[PDB]
Parts: structure tokens; C-alpha cells; sequence
């Protein structure tokens, strides 16, 4: 009975979503970290040859120009999940004039992943962190392919997932400032990954209330760094 | 064994596993306690942390202007039924100008839930809502189950180790007509202390309390607001 | 009458039999062993020790008389990763 | 052969202030050459910040109140907010859209509190364009109440004349007089006057009697 | 045996045991007894009380689908409610066709045919439930009639539905129905309930019985014995 | 039991008297046995 | 009933409830959630027993265990 | 155990058979691409004439639009569908966006169409993997790839088909950071490149290159031998 997703268990449950959840864990580490001054974000690449186009691996993508993003698990289910949710917002702004909230993207997003066999195939394989500064200012969400949908204040998924979660708890704390934590961040990234770290092993991504351009940071991850 | 595969398939016994396992989804989450009195209808539900910094996910959600519900279950059940619940209460909204009757909008969900365990293609809904309500004869506390039953009640418990608060309701279940809301939530939530294990104790993070009333729209109270109701209260006698 | 079952060991088992075996063997003190329990997803007591066994292993392959991190990185490899699997790890570029 | 529409008369003023909205209209409902009744007013109360008018055929006016009344509440559950008053016409303008080929006949206008406390008006066409404004005045009255607004309000023809802002009660008494005038040359305006004034402390409403031939 | 998954199979001998699995499901239910007079039709239906908890008059057994036309389910009450609601919606459209009541033998047969239809496909199943159909009229008189899950309907004087089917029938038969009146038969049915096991190795229970006839002209509806309470006086009576 | 063989009796209850171990091989089964033999302070029976 | 005769059963226990969850058991299995349900107690050095103390024991016979398993919120 | 559905997960989150899919590739005849300063190119190996075919309907390069090249791997009968379905979509971009396609756009229709195709049961998927190479997006050159899961994904190199490993390992450690200029030196590299073939014959290789502005330029086996001279002309210096 553990080869359906029409199909119970004599305990609960599933099963075929236990499963889903499992396929997170081949994936790679991604940190997102809720401060008052804004929202922070790392990642690791996992680049595999020198030949392999950095630039086309994607692990930070611009949902809308106040929100981003973040992913782990399987590659082919995340660029569906991605392009609906950049389609959501740009429907609301079309029939709204005013842009959507963070907590609101993802409701339009869990409506779809909970659909895999309640129509009338399978469960995706994809963890997400939705970060962004909406009218209640700096937000941090989390969702996984069950739909189970949540608010986290510091969230570390993918790989090394509970590895992180452990000293991701000790060092935070309400009082935080953005600069202290993007530095507090990639301290637990160099301490989960196998590889010395350096400046391309790693990419970063923040937003600001005042600053909601730039999800990215271009080479003054140099300086970050460099200081460790 | 091979019988305890599909909901089309009866047994030798003559009782069809599929719908008995969906049972065991609803003891999966945590409980909650609705009851009522003459004039005042009140859900208290318990909240459960993921882990220790992220937000505690929220039980009781408003529907309309005079029904709110609780949860036990499965969450992608949850909002699939919310969605259709709130579809019927806007269309007599729209078409008859008047609010539901709450006992006839139960009626369609065991009409809706019932097409799901008899035809092959879809498992039945693990969910285990608590409805209150108030059609023009007063409150009313009703609860549902995955076969599709759905039964009138002034008091219920459901959830994990849920036959503790039972206990409490059933030798209290006589004052609950008369005492007015100081103390008829008070009255609730001493039944969610003994659905804990016996060294933490109910905080104002991990507690919700619903209250819809004659005069009264259904309000939903979390977290800030909770203390005017935690205040006055004994500990348990450890 | 009492059914005790044995279970694989999630995270902190693991990180606890690392620092069992390998304790009395002549390493680099400053390694860490909690990337070292990442590594071993579906891995037994016995396996685990395989690899601190194999590590050392590799150092006789040099000619060396205490372990680097890079030693026991080669040795999971060569007990899990040469036989678990062979189509994940070339054609990788569905996950990362 | 069968004709669906028919007209039925109204009017309906807004004014813009500076922390405030008032809205006007009066109550009666006409058709052809008889009355229905002297009491049918056209103010609606959205929310607690934004009251709608709705002139024109009056069996469109019915059916579109109860829309957008529903989409209020799915935007609300679905946002765990309400609406503001530019999103609700940018709401009702792809609405008013959606049945280009078949029209609503109803002249519209929204007025009401923006977020930063201010007044905003919002003026409607029975296709689905809008803008911005200060003061409008929509219906079968619609020509007797523009140029005298302008002169007042808008300070539109005049010499030596300061640009203070309307207050509240200067503007209460430009309202009890313009009815009174439009009153005496038309026809499908008299027999009360329900006034609204949308501020921060809530919505009040006042009615004054017209004459009633 | 294994040849009895599908409803759309036959065993070696020539039989459908999905059907023969459903029927003994509707065995342990409640026993449900209806009985008719010469001038209308009792129903009566013993219940239980489930802990404490029940609010007296939920999930009843007796439904109401036309203005004459009641039912009397036994067995799984979730399934009872949805052919209930088939039952409502065909008397609907025989008023909006022809433009009179729908008269029992005819509501019957098509009630019948549509649990027919579930027990001949592998992709549904066969209802759990059996019920009872009453109703009176001054052109047709009084009949009562009886559908099992195999989707066999015909008619009775009088009948049971339950655990106690056999056990009930027993004592049903040494009656002069012919010739009672239906007011005489009410103090009669609650008689017939508490002989065979009401709260013996149970725990409680709660008695409901409902009345169509001339007293009501034609009308369905719950008896008046809330007023005057004579069922329970009369019946409790019979303790020696 | 074989230590304090009080609070059984003085609550009332019974100790189990046989344990099954089952699971994984190489999890550790013969381990728990092994452990045993050395803090018993009784009699320990091996059986081939 | 029978073999929980000699310890103390605080006295809201329905062996009704218990049967409702328990089925397919033996009389042996009955005899033991009754042995294991006094150990639990043991363990938190609890001095009566409870219902949910033998809902425990009943997973234990079978050999089950609970986590939060993030789909029943 | 169980794999059998491209719908169910493994106890460990696989899918078997997506999986299998990539294994069907191995089985191919390998083609390698770089791209350049202005030209780029892609070569094929393993013709192998059976003395009694015509050589011009065993063709693996085809070109989609005028200015975009492909180069496949896997089983011949798959990549005729996809090849004839991407010849519409990038025409049919032309017509509704008046812009030519560019090389970005192209691939994402293959591997979005190839995305649809695996999730649903009872739907083969396709067992090749393609090479997309053009030069075309406003004079900027470009090469992407492709895979049986629907992943499309850019390099500066590729190799695949039966011996990609050797072939990938060899690029690393001769693609010069330095920028192969004087165009017949990068066609060299190829050469020298597709010199590690399954078995070297010389003759059994097929060049195609692209100067970015003319159309495709098919070498000739007169042209080719000429650049497989000077190969041999530095391989005089080891003595
Ligand atoms: N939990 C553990 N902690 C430390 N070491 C362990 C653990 N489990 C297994 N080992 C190591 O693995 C080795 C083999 O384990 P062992 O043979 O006892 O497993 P087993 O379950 O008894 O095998 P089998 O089931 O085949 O009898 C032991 O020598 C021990 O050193
Ligand atoms: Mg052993």
C-alpha cells in the first residue's frame, strides 16, 4: 500500500509524500535569514566542471522586484513552480493596481502543488523560501511539496538541512542587524560545506525596504568574504 | 490483506478498511474542544509548533459573519473543504439575501464527501472539523468524520488523546447552559489542559480561541489577546 | 513479550560513532565529523566503521602517520559511493 | 418587440476634501412619466472608508452592488485585509470591461479615504475608464451641477480670488444648495437628499427634504 | 473467495459476493421495524445513544421525501443520506412532469433500478443500506415496501431491519393488523422494541416513531407521544 | 529486576521475561548482547 | 479488566473505549498492554494509571511510535 | 524493485525511470561543440558506411532556423519529433513576435516540452540529448545542451554519446583560458578533440562550423584531411 497516493495507511498516511519529502534531501543548502532591516539569503552552487556555465545554475530567481527566492531538490519541477508564481503577481497588479503580499504569492502557489491527484500524477520535489518586504514589512515563508505552508524567522533546507537548523538557533535573535547577519550566515555555510569557501562557491541575495532593487550581490561578496 | 487496498472493496466482515484508516489521520493532529451555552458558542483549539522559531500553524479560520470552524487532519483536505465552504455561504449571500442555516450547509457536506468514498479515483477526506454556528434558532456545536457522518452535539473533543477532554466535558456538561463567557471559555480551555502531558502548561504562543455569539461576529483571538482569558486561572494539582 | 527494534541512527547518532571509533587512532585534531554524518544517509553501524577503518588505509597508502580531512572524503567514496550508486553521480544536473 | 433597458434617473455629487468624502444623492426613482417611490437612495456603504453611487438603469445597479460585495469578502480572506479605494476601482474598471459587448447602464462614482487620509474621488464611464478627480457629479443632472462646482470649488472664471481650501462646513452648505437649484429645472431629482460624510471616525449620514412635486 | 473482488464477476457456481458482503453489513445495524394498519402506516425505529454527548434528535433514521412519502434506513447512515436525496429528486421531477404525487409502487421501482446500477460495474461499489417506504393515499390506500442492497423491491404487511430481522418478525405475525387502527398500533410497535434487546448488553437508546395515515390526511410527520407519553407507559408494562 | 526487584512488587506490576531483537544486520544486535555479558553479576547462558 | 485487578487504575478508565481502538488482538495481547501500561507509568515515576497510559501501550505491543509528521498541522 | 511508473518515488526520492532514460544517451554516437571568437563549431563522429546506402538521410545535423544548429545523441526515431516540432515553434515565434528567435528561446521550448512529456503516465519519454549552437542573439555566440529530464543548461564545452567522460576530462585540460583565435586553430581543437574517437579512423569524422553571419558551412572530406595533416605536423616535436 505504499506505491499510491489514492491509498492509506493502518497508522495515517503517506507514503508517497514521505517520499517527496525525501527527495529534498539530495539537494543542495540555502540559508534565509528574517531581520528588521530586511531579509538576507545564501546559497551554495555545487558547480561540477570548469567547462559548466556558472551563471546558467539557478538558485536565487527574481519572483517580482520586492520578492525572492530560493529552492533545493529536484531542478524540473522548480521552473513550473516559478513561472506561475511570477504569473500570480502580475495578475494582481493587473486587476489591483498595488503589488501582492509575500504571504499572499504563496497561497496562490500552494493551490497548485496540492493538486497532484485531487483533480476531478505525482507530488512536486521542492522545498521553497519566499523572502520579501511587503506593507508588513520584512517577511520570511517556507513551503514544502506537502502544501504545509508557514512563516519562519530563520530557515535553513536543502543538504546539511538539520545540520544548520542546530546552529542556525543559537546565534539568533530578535535584535539583529542586516550586516551582522549575512556575516552570522556563510559562518554556518563554511562550517556545513566540504569545499573552502570562496567567491564562487557561494552566492548571495538581500532586500531592503528602501532598497527594494538589488537580489543579488556582484562581486562585493569579494569583500564579505575577505573578512571572515 | 488483500482486501485493504481500495474503498470499493467490501470485506467478509462487511466493513471497508479504507474509510477505518482515514479515522487514523484525524488522531494525527492535535485536539481542540467546541461547546456552547444558551446564547454563546465557543471553539477553543490547540496550536502546534514545526520548530522553535518558526510560527505556530493556526488552527480555527473565520468562514463567514456567523460560522467559524476548527481543524484536525490532513492541511490539504483543509483548504479544499474551506474553499468550498466558503463558495456556499457567498451564493445564498447573493441569491436569497438572507445568511445559511448552519444545520443544511453541514447537509452538503456530507453530500460532498460521500461521491469521494464510493467511486474509485480519489481517497476520502481526512479532516476532522468542528463547526459553530448560528441559524435563527441559536448556537449549535457539530462536528464531521471522514464516513461522511456528521453529528449534532453541545459539547466534543477531537484530536490527539482527545478521551481526557471528553471526560471533563461529560461531568460539566450541565453547568454550560447558564454561565455566560468569563467563565464559559475558561470552562473550555481547563478541558485542553489534560490533553497535555503533565509538565508544560497552556502558554498565550500555542492557544487559539474562537467566540461567535448572538450578538457577537465570530472573532478570532490568538496570541495578544488571549491574556484577558488566561488571567484567573488555578494550576494543576501536581 | 518486548519487540526492541533497531533503527539507523538519524544525525547525532552518527556524529556520536564517529567520535567512537576513530577516537583512538592518530588523526588531524581539527577535523569536524558532523560533514562526515551528512555523507552516510543510509548507513549502519558497521559501515561507519568501515570508513574510519579505510581512512587510515589510505594513509599507508602515503606515507603518512596521521588522517586528513581529504583521507576520510576519499574513503567515503570508496565504500559507499563505488557501490550505492553509479548513474547520480556523473549525471548529476537534476538537483543541484 | 422586447427592449431591454430603460432609464430611470438620479443624481449623484461627490466632493474630494482634504481629510474627508461626502457623498450625495437623492431618493427618487422614476421611469417614463410616473414615480415608484420617494425613497430609494443611492448611497452604498463598501466598507468603512469607501461609499459607491450607482445612477442609471436600476436593475443593472442592483445586480452590480451584490458583485462587487462578494469580491470584497474574497479579497479578504483571501489577503486578511480589505480593500483600499484605488484598489477597489481598479477592481471595478476590468469588471465594467468584462461585459463590453453587452454594457452596464450605470454611470459610477467612488468616493472615499485613501491611505494616507486624504479624500479621493473616482469618476466611472459604463465601459470602464476612470481617473482622479477633485468633484464630479454623475446622472440626469449631471450638466446642472458641473460649471457651477468649477466656480466655487475649483475657483474656474474668477479674478482677486485666494485659493483656500474647502472646509467641512462650507462644504455641507454647497451641497444643501446646489440639490435645491437642480431640483427646480429637473425633473427626476427632488423628494429628499441622503448625504454622506466618509471620515476618519466613521461614516455619518444626514438627510434634507426637497420639494416633492 | 478470491473471485470476489469485483461486483462485475461471477464465482464458479454462479453468485456475486460483493453483494452478498454488503447484506450482512446492513445485519449490524439497529433493528428497524414498520408495520400498516388498515388506514396507514407506523414506522418505528430503535436507536441507540452513542456515549453522552448526542443532542437528542441528531442523525435520525427517519427521513421525509415527499409530502406522504417517508423512509426508515438502517445500516450505513452516511450512504442512507445520499439515497435519500435520489429519492427527493425523483418525486420532483414526476410532480413537474405529470403534475400529480408520485405514487409508492412507482417511486419504488425507480429507486430500485438505481441501486441496481451500482452492483453491475467494477468502478463503484454496491450500497450498504436497506430502508422502508410508507405512505397513504384515499385512491390506493396504505402500503409499505422493502428495498435490500441487491436492489429486490416489493411489498409487505408488515417487516424488520436489523439484527433482530428474524427475531422481531416473530411477534409481528400474532397480530390482527387487518382491522387495528393506527392509533391502536403505536402503543403496539413500542412493545415490539423493547422486547429484543434495547439496553440489555448495550447501553442505552432512544425510541422514534413516525406516522402517516387518514389521522394525518396523508401527511408524514413524527408521532405526538412526546405528548402524553404512552408508548413508554405501556410498553414497559410487559416487564412480567 | 535482578537489582531491584521492589518497586515491581511495591506498585504492583510484573517484568517482561522475554525480548525479541529485530531488525537491520550490522545494526548492532549482537553489540547489546555482548554489553550485557559484562555487567550481568549472573549467571549467562550462550547457546549454539 | 481482568488482569489490571492488582494496581492502581485511577478510576476514569472505560475498558469500552480500550476496545474500541484495540481489535484483532488475542487474549494474550490484551494481557500484555496491560503489563506494558504499568512500566510507562514507571518511567515519569507516575503512582496510578491513566487512559493514556494504556493508548501507549497499545502502540508498544505492535511496536509503533509517533513523530510530527507536518501534514496534520 | 520498484521503478516500473514514471510517477512513484523511491524509498530514497529517485525516479528510475527518468533515469534509465539518460542510459539510452550512452548508446550514441559522440558529437562535441566549443564555441569562439566569432565562429563556432560542432563535429560528429562514427559514420561507418555499409557499402550500399545513400549517406544523405543518416544525417545528425540540422539547423532550425537560419542562424541556430543542432547536434542530437540517443535513438534516431525521437529526435525526428523533436527536430520537426522546434522547426514550428521557431518559426512560429517569427510570426508572432516579429524578432528572429533567439538561441535562448529555443532551448527552453525543448526542455519545457520535454518536461510535460515525462510527468504524465502512460508517455514515453525521449531518450536523447541535443546540442543547441548559434551564434545568433545580437553577434553573441552561445551553446546550451539538453537532457532527458528536461534540463536545459549552458557550457563552454561539451561532449556526449558513448565515451563523453574521456572526451570531458580531455577539454578541461586543453580549453585554454587563452581565447582560441585564428578560427582554424579552434577548428583544430576539435579536430584534435574528436582525434580521442572510439576507434581514430580519420575519415569518419564530420565538421560542421559557423562564422556567424553566413549560413551552415559543411566541410568537405578534402578540407578536413587538410587540417588532420597539420595535426600530425605538430605531433613532430615529440622526438
Ligand atoms: N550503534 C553502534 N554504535 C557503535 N558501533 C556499532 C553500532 N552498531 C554497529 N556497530 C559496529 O558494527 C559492528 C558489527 O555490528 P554487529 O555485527 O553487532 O551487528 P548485528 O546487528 O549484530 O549483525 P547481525 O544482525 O548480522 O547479527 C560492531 O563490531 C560494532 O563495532
Ligand atoms: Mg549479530
Amino acid at each position: 500500500y505504499d506505491r499510491g497516493v489514492n491509498t492509506f495507511s493502518p497508522e495515517g498516511r503517506l507514503f508517497q509524500v514521505e517520499y517527496a519529502i525525501e527527495a529534498i534531501k539530495l539537494g543542495s543548502t540555502a540559508i534565509g535569514i528574517q531581520t528588521s532591516e530586511g531579509v538576507c539569503l545564501a546559497v551554495e552552487k555545487r558547480i561540477t566542471s570548469p567547462l559548466m556555465e556558472p551563471s546558467s545554475i539557478e538558485k536565487i530567481v527574481e519572483i517580482d522586484a520586492h520578492i525572492g527566492c530560493a529552492m533545493s531538490g529536484l531542478i524540473a519541477d522548480a521552473k513550473t513552480l516559478i513561472d506561475k508564481a511570477r504569473v500570480e503577481t502580475q495578475n494582481h497588479w493587473f486587476t489591483y493596481n498595488e503589488t501582492m503580499t509575500v504571504e499572499s504569492v504563496t497561497q496562490a502557489v500552494s493551490n497548485l502543488a496540492l493538486q497532484f491527484g485531487e483533480e476531478d500524477s505525482r507530488p512536486f520535489g521542492v522545498a521553497l523560501l519566499f523572502g520579501g518586504v511587503d506593507e508588513k514589512g520584512p517577511q520570511l515563508f517556507h513551503m514544502d511539496p506537502s502544501g504545509t505552508f508557514v512563516q519562519c524567522d530563520a530557515r535553513a533546507i536543502g543538504s546539511a538541512s538539520e545540520g544548520a537548523q542546530s546552529s542556525l538557533q543559537e546565534v539568533y535573535h530578535k535584535s539583529m542587524t542586516l550586516k551582522e547577519a549575512i556575516k552570522s550566515s556563510l559562518i554556518i555555510l563554511k562550517q556545513v560545506m566540504e569545499e573552502k569557501l570562496n567567491a564562487t562557491n557561494i552566492e548571495l541575495a538581500t532586500v531592503q525596504p528602501g532598497q527594494n532593487f538589488h537580489m543579488f550581490t556582484k562581486e562585493e561578496l569579494e569583500e564579505v568574504i575577505k573578512d571572515i | 490483506n488483500q482486501y485493504d487496498n481500495d474503498v470499493t472493496v467490501w470485506s467478509p466482515q462487511g466493513r471497508i478498511h479504507q474509510i477505518e484508516y482515514a479515522m487514523e489521520a484525524v488522531k494525527q493532529g492535535s485536539a481542540t474542544v467546541g461547546l456552547k451555552s444558551k446564547t454563546h458558542a465557543v471553539l477553543v483549539a490547540l496550536k502546534r509548533a514545526q520548530s522553535e522559531l518558526a510560527a505556530h500553524q493556526k488552527k480555527i479560520l473565520h468562514v463567514d459573519n456567523h460560522i467559524g470552524i476548527s481543524i484536525a487532519g490532513l492541511t490539504a483536505d483543509a483548504r479544499l473543504l474551506c474553499n468550498f465552504m466558503r463558495q456556499e455561504c457567498l451564493d445564498s449571500r447573493f441569491v436569497f439575501d438572507r445568511p445559511l442555516p448552519v444545520s443544511r450547509l453541514v447537509s452538503l457536506i456530507g453530500s460532498k464527501t460521500q461521491i469521494p468514498t464510493q467511486r474509485y479515483g480519489r481517497r476520502p477526506y481526512g479532516v476532522g472539523l468542528l463547526i459553530a454556528g448560528y441559524d435563527d434558532m441559536g448556537p449549535h456545536i457539530f462536528q464531521t468524520c471522514p464516513s461522511a457522518n456528521y453529528f449534532d452535539c453541545r459539547a466534543m473533543s477531537i484530536g490527539a488523546r482527545s478521551q481526557s477532554a471528553r471526560t471533563y466535558l461529560e461531568r460539566h456538561m450541565s453547568e454550560f447552559m447558564e454561565c455566560n463567557l468569563n467563565e464559559l471559555v475558561k470552562h473550555g480551555l481547563r478541558a485542553l489542559r489534560e490533553t497535555l502531558p503533565a509538565e508544560q502548561d497552556l502558554t498565550t504562543k500555542n492557544v487559539s480561541i474562537g467566540i461567535v455569539g448572538k450578538d457577537l461576529e465570530f472573532t478570532i483571538y490568538d496570541d495578544d489577546d488571549v491574556s484577558p482569558f488566561l488571567e484567573g486561572l488555578e494550576e494543576r494539582p501536581q | 513479550d518486548r519487540k526492541i527494534e533497531f533503527s539507523l541512527p538519524d544525525l547525532e547518532g552518527r556524529t556520536h560513532i564517529f567520535k567512537i571509533h576513530a577516537r583512538s587512532m592518530s588523526v588531524e585534531r581539527d577535523i569536524r565529523f558532523e560533514l562526515l554524518a551528512r555523507l552516510c544517509p543510509n548507513s549502519t553501524g558497521a559501515e561507519i566503521r568501515s570508513v574510519c577503518t579505510e581512512a587510515g588505509m589510505f594513509a599507508i597508502r602515503a606515507r603518512r602517520k596521521i588522517a586528513t580531512e581529504k583521507d576520510f572524503l576519499e574513503a567515503v567514496n570508496k565504500v559507499i559511493k563505488s557501490y550505492a550508486k553509479f548513474s547520480a553521480t556523473p549525471r548529476y544536473m537534476t538537483y543541484n | 418587440r422586447f427592449s431591454p433597458y430603460v432609464f430611470n434617473g438620479g443624481t449623484i455629487l461627490a466632493i474630494a476634501g482634504e481629510d474627508f468624502a461626502i457623498v450625495a444623492s437623492d431618493t427618487r426613482l422614476s421611469e417614463g412619466f410616473s414615480i415608484h417611490t420617494r425613497d430609494s437612495p443611492k448611497c452604498y456603504k463598501l466598507t468603512d472608508k469607501t461609499v459607491i453611487g450607482c445612477s442609471g438603469f436600476h436593475g443593472d445597479c442592483l445586480t452590480l452592488t451584490k458583485i462587487i460585495e462578494a469580491r470584497l469578502k474574497m479579497y479578504k480572506h483571501s489577503n486578511n485585509k480589505a480593500m483600499t479605494t484605488g484598489a477597489i476601482a481598479a477592481m471595478l474598471s476590468t469588471i465594467l470591461y468584462s461585459r463590453r459587448f453587452f454594457p452596464y447602464y450605470v454611470y459610477n462614482i467612488i468616493g472615499g479615504l485613501d491611505e494616507e487620509g486624504k479624500g479621493a474621488v473616482y469618476s466611472f464611464d459604463p465601459v470602464g475608464s476612470y481617473q482622479r478627480d477633485s468633484f464630479k457629479a454623475g446622472g440626469s443632472a449631471s450638466a446642472m451641477l458641473q460649471p457651477l462646482l468649477d466656480n466655487q470649488v475649483g475657483f474656474k472664471n474668477m479674478q482677486n480670488v485666494e485659493h483656500v481650501p474647502l472646509s467641512l462646513d462650507r462644504a455641507m452648505r454647497l451641497v444643501k444648495d446646489v440639490f435645491i437649484s437642480a431640483a427646480e429645472r429637473d425633473v427626476y431629482t427632488g423628494d429628499a437628499l441622503r448625504i454622506c460624510i466618509v471620515t476618519k471616525e466613521g461614516i455619518r449620514e444626514e438627510t434634507v427634504s426637497l420639494r416633492k412635486d | 473467495t478470491g473471485y470476489d473482488l469485483s461486483a462485475s464477476t461471477f464465482s464458479p457456481d454462479g453468485r456475486v459476493f460483493q453483494v452478498e458482503y454488503a447484506m450482512k453489513a446492513v445485519e449490524n445495524s439497529s433493528t428497524a421495524i414498520g408495520i400498516r394498519c388498515k388506514d396507514g402506516v407506523v414506522f418505528g425505529v430503535e436507536k441507540l445513544v452513542l456515549s453522552k454527548l448526542y443532542e437528542e434528535g441528531s442523525n435520525k433514521r427517519l427521513f421525509n421525501v415527499d409530502r406522504h412519502v417517508g423512509m426508515a434506513v438502517a445500516g450505513l447512515l452516511a450512504d442512507a443520506r445520499s439515497l435519500a436525496d435520489i429519492a427527493r429528486e425523483e418525486a420532483s421531477n414526476f410532480r413537474s412532469n405529470f403534475g400529480y404525487n408520485i405514487p409508492l409502487k412507482h417511486l419504488a421501482d425507480r429507486v430500485a433500478m438505481y441501486v441496481h446500477a451500482y452492483t453491475l460495474y467494477s468502478a463503484v461499489r454496491p450500497f450498504g443500506c436497506s430502508f422502508m417506504l410508507g405512505s397513504y393515499s384515499v385512491n390506493d390506500g396504505a402500503q409499505l415496501y422493502m428495498i435490500d442492497p441487491s436492489g429486490v423491491s416489493y411489498g409487505y404487511w408488515g417487516c424488520a431491519i436489523g439484527k433482530a430481522r428474524q427475531a422481531a418478525k416473530t411477534e409481528i405475525e400474532k397480530l390482527q393488523m387487518k382491522e387495528m387502527t393506527c392509533r391502536d398500533i403505536v402503543k403496539e410497535v413500542a412493545k415490539i422494541i423493547y422486547i429484543v434487546h434495547d439496553e440489555v448488553k448495550d447501553k442505552a437508546f432512544e425510541l422514534e416513531l413516525s406516522w402517516v395515515g387518514e389521522l394525518t390526511n396523508g401527511r408524514h410527520e413524527i408521532v405526538p407521544k412526546d405528548i402524553r407519553e404512552e408508548a413508554e407507559k405501556y410498553a414497559k408494562e410487559s416487564l412480567k | 529486576p535482578l537489582l531491584h526487584p521492589e518497586r515491581f512488587v511495591n506498585l504492583g506490576i510484573e517484568p517482561p521475561k522475554g525480548v525479541l531483537l529485530f531488525g537491520p544486520p550490522g545494526t548492532g544486535k549482537t553489540l547489546c548482547a555482548r554489553a550485557v555479558a559484562n555487567r550481568t553479576d549472573a549467571c549467562f547462558i550462550r547457546v549454539i | 479488566q481482568i488482569h489490571s485487578r492488582k494496581m492502581n487504575v485511577s478510576p476514569d478508565v472505560n475498558y469500552e473505549e480500550l476496545a474500541r481502538c484495540t481489535d484483532d488482538f488475542n487474549g494474550a495481547q490484551c494481557k500484555a498492554v496491560c503489563v506494558e501500561a504499568g512500566m510507562i507509568a514507571l518511567r515519569r515515576g507516575a503512582t496510578e494509571l491513566t487512559h493514556e497510559d494504556y493508548m501507549e501501550g497499545i502502540l508498544e505491543v505492535q511496536a509503533k511510535k509517533k513523530a510530527n509528521l507536518q501534514y496534520y498541522a | 524493485s520498484y521503478d516500473r511508473a514514471i510517477t512513484v518515488f523511491s524509498p530514497d526520492g529517485h525516479l528510475f525511470q527518468v533515469e534509465y532514460a539518460q542510459e539510452a544517451v550512452k548508446k550514441g554516437s559522440t558529437a562535441v561543440g566549443v564555441r569562439g571568437r566569432d565562429i563556432v563549431v560542432l563535429g560528429v563522429e562514427k559514420k561507418s558506411v555499409a557499402k550500399l546506402q545513400d549517406e544523405r538521410t543518416v544525417r545528425k545535423i540540422c539547423a532550425l532556423d537560419d542562424n541556430v544548429c543542432m547536434a542530437f545523441a540517443g535513438l534516431t526515431a525521437d529526435a525526428r519529433i523533436v527536430i520537426n516540432r522546434a522547426r514550428v515553434e521557431c518559426q512560429s515565434h517569427r510570426l508572432t513576435v516579429e524578432d528572429p528567435v533567439t538561441v535562448e528561446y529555443i532551448t527552453r521550448y525543448i526542455a519545457s516540452l520535454k518536461q510535460r512529456y515525462t510527468q504524465s503516465n502512460g508517455r514515453r519519454p525521449f531518450g536523447i540529448s541535443a546540442l543547441i549552437v548559434g551564434f545568433d542573439f545580437d553577434g553573441t555566440p552561445r551553446l546550451y545542451q539538453t537532457d532527458p529530464s528536461g534540463t536545459y543548461h549552458a557550457w563552454k564545452a561539451n561532449a556526449i554519446g558513448r565515451g563523453a567522460k574521456s572526451v570531458r576530462e580531455f577539454l578541461e585540460k586543453n580549453y585554454t583560458d587563452e581565447a582560441i583565435e585564428t578560427d582554424d586553430l579552434t577548428i583544430k581543437l576539435v579536430i584534435k578533440a574528436l582525434l580521442e574517437v572510439v576507434q581514430s579512423g580519420g575519415k569518419n569524422i564530420e565538421l560542421a562550423v559557423m562564422r556567424r553571419d553566413q549560413s551552415l558551412k559543411i566541410l568537405n572530406p578534402e578540407e578536413i584531411e587538410k587540417y588532420v595533416a597539420e595535426i600530425e605536423k605538430e605531433k613532430e616535436e615529440n622526438e
